[PDB]
RNA sequence: UUCAACCAUCAAGCCCUGGGCUUGUGUUGGGGACCCGCGGCUGCUCGCGGGCCCUGAAAAGCAGUGGCGGGCGUGCCAGCCG
């Protein structure tokens, strides 16, 4: 509805002979849609970037936590590929990304990417290169326990 | 200039990747 | 209060600052402001007055052409921005360099960096009555620490629901605000604060001699008619001195107590 | 066992000593907390020393709350070690600071009156001040002729 | 000072069930619910601090 | 458990609440309102509590018919941000206490199904019936006080409630404050 | 499934397309009719307008019965509204063609006795006090009732009116209605002998006096002049009491 | 007890980083057999 | 388990016809030189208030003064005064 708002104004302008540019402002939006990001990315554009963690299939986004760390761009993993959708009015965004906001919001951003440098990346520093999983099962660790405490007592 | 707004520029030293010259 | 000891004292403190400033040579002479020192009794108000009031010169300041002047104005800043842009005259429109509304101000300069960035930006703030009670808020200790630059009001409201912004903007004539932002812009600045003492700028020291002597006689008049409480019975000094000199009084009072009362047995 | 002590710093505005017993209660029992605060004004300086019963609660706070993003601010909370805890650390916690108009106080005594032999003693000062900047006024090369004080 | 008797809303209802449209039904205050088990969730059973 | 961003905004909201409390003290300075307690800041200080307490607006949608007099608009600018108010007309009376209208009698709540309880507890002042009770209220006589303090605070409803994705809503936004004059009577509509 | 999209919308945030799908639910706390339109099952209980008016019986007291009642989740305030414009202009249309034949005073309320076609129709109205809600009736199903009722009494309304050539629906004053006119809110426009047994007096009802009642009993038998006290509401033909041209005044005071 | 010390200050450190929806309702069945839900047709 | 917005986007009062005046109290914390005014301090100095710079809404003990009421003389007040 907005857009066809605009371009109802746009269409008003260049009936009365004017640009658009004259009646539309530039436009300041979350980028979306993962080839756009990942040019983004590549193009050094981005200012922060936030990866849904439940991506399917994960080779899509597996690449680029290590992307933005050759490109020295903030990134964090985040709950939620629907929750992304929520912000694109989609059912599901892969990732979502800031190039730019506007003047009154540029010190939140700046916050926000400092906050995310000192509260997520250092702490994932260390863990981000250790192998995941080798869990037991509940059965398997009551057997192990109960032979470890057998080994001790014998 | 103001902090913020080099906290959002920053970057990294290593130059970018284009596919291709664009207008 | 003799004139001819002030207009000496005019002359000793303009020698004094060139032989020191001796020591561009016409930059460092320019530029000096030279300030006039209130010594009260008692505290010259019970309480920090924020908006500072307005002393009428023969010898306005900020005349020349290098002072940017930013003015704050009520919702829309549109209007007044093409107001500036159409309807001013050329010097008021090269010396007005920033137009902004009360809304835009607490949507962009609401960090301290920011404020201090538009401190740094401007040489003398104007501010709309009707919405100067609301900038310590917006501007922080950054414009309120130091007297210096607080915003001077200017009257912009039409004399006689919410208002509606684009509908109306409530103004005076253009021409009336012309002549209020001239008058603001070459006023001088009386700030009142729980103290004994009191700074007014009243002039550089290029200026001549009898200039400062004019502006800081009607200063006197003015100020001690206006603002200061049991009128010359609180005066207890008058002091004449630059950023890095002495001060040189010019007047210095016979007795010390407010009244009989004071004096007890 | 051993206490912790607790440094907190980047304290956003209304942060303060009742807001941050009240929040750190729920992890662990506070004995004692002190807010960092100017005696001129009774302002805070965004710091504050938090000394918990136990160590370890002391030790899962911080982790907890280190680099929270509170109100604009990333909030810093580190432990400080028991060798690097200072005696007198704490003096002064526990209690309001309160907020003295020492402002108001020099306007008062300034209103209040005052006996003759004290009125003489401050204007014989006052003529030795008067005297001080007459013989700095000298190599100035101005001239005031100061009206001599009635003796009341 | 007349004192109005009765409860035209009960005689309407009463009026309905009389002539049958509807069946006399009592209020059911509380309705039973489902026998369910409560359980933490893995995220917060994982959690590890 | 409680968070930290919580702990702060009660500490900003009452220190403000100081602050407004204060100025309205410091600053000082007859119609019929209908003020209807709404959801504001959970913690209240002990003077707006006070006069909420006076005011019988302890629960949310409470409504009540005051006097305007000076003690009573400083009160009402007092409790400005947990109430709305406005000046209610002819047919909001009228339907208020014919259908929502119930009497203290004994301390006890027992609606208005007769002239027989005005006859026999306001009787003394000359209001025999409902409508004396309408004419005194909607008029403001002599003994409003006493008309007042007989009509029980008027229990609300939440239309928001009939509505399941809304359910939870409350009907009345704060933010708005200040007297809503003659648009208190869309929310009586609304609400009665 | 709307209700269903609703949610979603709600859910995901978008308040502007919650609102949009919001406006096709057709709430009755937003239109003050029906969630649910029963135009085509009017027709097929009733067969006649006959059968309409025989049941009118029941239509009418259920329905000015509930034009007293407080708000609730099942009957919202604006459908009790709609209710009460129904009976006023029904009421309007016994006034004008002057049907009404028989009223009485009970213990339980005031029955009236009209005569519409030939069909004798009598209903029953409470005093206008405040009523007790029971939990031994069943109040949802009762409102479900209500909406049915005044889907008919709508369309018998709009037959009567176009039958003696009338305007339907009437002109309405809000202005009046705030103000309290009631009855005397409404203005009936043309299209495009006990019926004169008060013509000739004039009538000042007293504030302790039924209005309504009064005013509707007063007006179907032939008084064009009714003032009354100011409190009573707008539309009076005289609010001084002290005025000459009164000719009866209607008191129940000691 | 230290150990109630602990499990409370863990309890605490899970609040503030995850919230207080820590709990799911999960159906009881008495029967271990699954049917296909009866939908509208 | 909501980190939103919400002061006066002008009012009231004087002059009595000029468009002017008065009130409506509302400021993040630190650091560096340095010219001062006034109070104490024998004095140094310490306070109160000004002047010139620097700063991501930055931070690592140094806390300092007389009381009314309230709580259990008091390293107690989501209560105030001086």
């Amino acid at each position: 509805q907005e857009k066809k708002e605009r371009l109802l104004r746009e269409a008003t302008a260049i009936k009365e002979g004017k640009k658009k540019e004259d009646v539309s402002k530039k436009p300041y939006t979350v980028k979306y849609g993962l080839n756009h990001v990942v040019g983004l990315i590549e193009n050094k554009k981005a200012s922060l970037v936030l990866i849904a963690n439940d991506v399917d299939p994960i080779e899509l986004v597996v690449f680029l936590p290590a992307l933005c760390r050759k490109m020295g761009i903030p990134y964090a993993i985040i709950k939620g590929k629907a929750r992304l959708g929520t912000l694109v009015h989609k059912k599901t965004a892969a990732v979502v990304a800031i190039t730019e906001v506007r003047s009154e919001d540029k010190n939140e951003l700046a916050k926000l990417i400092s906050a995310v440098k000192e509260g997520y990346l250092e702490k994932v520093e260390d863990t981000r290169k250790r192998w995941g999983g080798g869990i037991m099962g509940f059965k398997a660790q009551k057997r192990e326990e109960k032979r470890k405490k057998s080994l001790e007592t014998a | 200039g103001l902090k913020a707004d080099e906290i959002i520029a920053q970057r990294s030293a290593l130059p970018a990747v284009s596919v291709r010259k664009r207008a | 209060v003799d004139p001819d000891q002030t207009l000496k004292a005019c002359k000793a403190l303009l020698a004094h600052i060139k032989k020191a400033a001796a020591a561009d040579e016409e930059s460092t002479v320019a530029e000096t402001p030279i300030w006039l020192t209130l010594t009260t009794k008692k505290h010259i108000h019970d309480s920090h007055r924020l908006q500072p009031g307005k002393i009428i010169l023969p010898h306005p300041l900020n005349t020349s052409e290098e002072i940017s002047v930013c003015l704050i104005t009520a919702d829309p800043q549109r209007f007044y921005k093409n107001a500036v842009a159409d309807e001013f005259p050329e010097d008021l429109r090269a010396k007005i360099g920033r137009v902004i509304d009360i809304s835009h101000l607490k949507a962009k300069f609401k960090a301290y960096e920011a404020q201090r960035k538009l401190f740094s930006e401007h040489d003398v703030f104007l501010a709309d009555t009707r919405i100067i009670n609301r900038l310590p808020k917006a501007l922080g200790k950054t414009f309120y620490k130091t007297t210096t630059k607080r915003p001077i009001p200017v009257v912009l409201m039409a004399q006689r629901e919410k208002r509606d912004p684009l509908e109306n903007a409530n103004a005076r004539p253009i021409p009336e605000i012309v002549a209020e932002i001239r008058k603001a812009i070459g006023a001088a600045l009386v700030h009142l604060s729980p103290s004994t003492n009191t700074a007014i700028k009243v002039g550089y020291a290029n200026w001549e001699p009898e200039k400062l002597a004019a502006n800081i006689e009607t200063v006197i008049r003015e100020l001690v008619e206006r603002f200061v409480p049991q009128k010359w019975q609180n005066v207890r000094n008058f002091y004449v001195k630059g950023p890095e000199t002495a001060a040189l009084p010019i007047y210095q009072t016979d007795e010390l107590w407010l009244d009989e009362s004071k004096v007890v047995p | 066992s051993q206490p912790g002590v607790m440094y907190i710093a980047r304290l956003p505005h209304g942060f303060y000593e009742h807001e941050l017993r009240g929040y750190f209660s729920q992890f662990g029992e506070i004995t004692r907390l002190r807010v960092v605060r100017n005696k001129k004004t009774g302002a805070s300086r965004h710091r504050a020393f938090i000394e918990f019963a136990d160590a370890e609660v002391a030790d899962i706070a911080a982790r907890t709350m280190d680099k929270y993003l509170l109100f604009g601010h990333i909030l810093t909370c580190k432990i400080v070690p028991p060798a690097q805890v200072h005696p007198d650390l704490f003096k002064g916690a526990n209690r309001r600071f309160k907020v003295v108009p020492w402002n108001k106080m020099a306007g008062r005594q300034l209103e209040r009156p005052l006996s003759e032999s004290q009125w003489q003693v401050k204007v014989a000062k006052e003529e030795q001040r008067r005297a001080a900047r007459a013989e700095k006024l000298k190599e100035m090369g101005y001239e005031f002729e100061a009206p001599a004080l009635k003796v009341p | 000072r007349l004192k109005p008797e009765g409860n035209l809303l009960k005689d309407r209802y009463r009026s309905m069930i009389v002539r049958g449209k509807l069946e006399a039904r009592r209020k059911i205050p509380f309705r039973k619910q489902a026998k369910t088990k409560l359980t933490e969730k893995w995220t917060f059973k994982d959690f590890r601090i | 458990f409680k968070r930290a961003e919580k702990y702060v905004k009660e500490y900003r909201e009452q220190e403000r609440e100081k602050i407004r409390l204060a100025r309205i003290a410091k600053q000082q300075g007859a119609k019929l309102v209908f003020v209807i307690r709404i959801k504001g800041i959970n913690k209240i200080p002990p003077k707006p509590r006070k006069i909420l307490q006076l005011l019988r607006l302890r629960q949310i949608n409470n409504g009540v018919f005051v006097k305007v007099t000076k003690a009573t608009a400083e009160m009402i600018k007092i409790v400005e941000p947990w109430v709305a108010y406005g000046y209610p007309n002819l047919k909001s009376v009228r339907e208020l206490i014919y259908k929502r209208g119930y009497g203290k009698v004994n301390g006890q709540r027992i609606p208005l199904t007769d002239n027989a309880i005005i006859e026999e507890n306001l009787g003394k002042y000359g209001i025999i019936c409902i409508e004396d009770l309408i004419h005194e209220i909607f008029t403001v006589g002599p003994n409003f006080k006493q008309a007042a303090n007989f009509l029980w605070p008027f229990k609300l409803s939440n239309p928001n409630g009939g509505f399941r994705p809304r359910k939870f809503k409350h009907f009345i936004e704060g933010g708005d404050l200040g007297n809503r004059e003659e648009h208190i009577n869309a929310l009586i509509r609304a609400m009665n | 499934a709307l209700e269903k999209k609703i949610s979603r919308a709600l859910g995901r945030g978008d308040v502007s397309n919650a609102a949009r799908l919001e406006r096709n639910a057709n709430l009755p706390e937003k239109t003050g009719k029906p969630r649910y339109t029963l135009n085509h099952i009017i027709r097929e209980r009733y067969p006649t307008f006959q059968d309409a008016l025989r049941d009118l019986d029941d239509c009418l007291s259920m329905l000015f019965l509930f034009a007293n009642l407080p708000s609730t989740t099942a009957v919202p305030a604006k459908m009790i509204a709609r209710c009460e414009r129904l009976c006023h202009e029904f009421q309007h249309y016994l006034i004008v063609t002057h049907s009404l034949r028989k009223s009485f005073l009970s213990i339980k309320g005031i029955y009236y006795q009209a005569n519409i076609q030939g069909e004798d129709i009598l209903w029953l109205v409470p005093y206008k006090f405040n009523q007790r809600i029971v939990g031994d009736v069943d109040f949802r199903i009762m409102g479900t009732f209500v909406e049915f009722y005044m889907t008919l009494l709508g369309f018998v309304n709009y037959r009567l009116y176009t039958s003696i050539g009338l305007k339907y629906p009437p002109k309405f004053d809000q202005v009046k209605d705030d103000q309290g006119a009631e009855l005397a809110a409404f203005s009936l426009e043309g299209l495009n002998d006990p019926s004169q047994l008060f013509a000739n007096f004039t009538f000042f009802l007293s504030r302790e006096t039924p209005r309504q009642p009064l005013e509707f009993i007063l007006r179907a038998f032939g008084c064009k002049r009714i003032g009354w006290d100011a409190v009573l509401g707008e539309g009076a033909f005289t609010t001084d009491e002290s005025d000459p041209r009164i000719t009866h005044q209607i008191i129940d005071r000691p | 007890s230290k150990a109630a010390k602990g499990a409370q200050a863990k309890k605490a450190a899970q609040a503030a980083l995850k919230g207080v929806h820590s709990h799911k309702k999960t159906k009881v069945r008495k029967s271990t057999t699954f049917h296909r839900p009866k939908t509208l047709v």
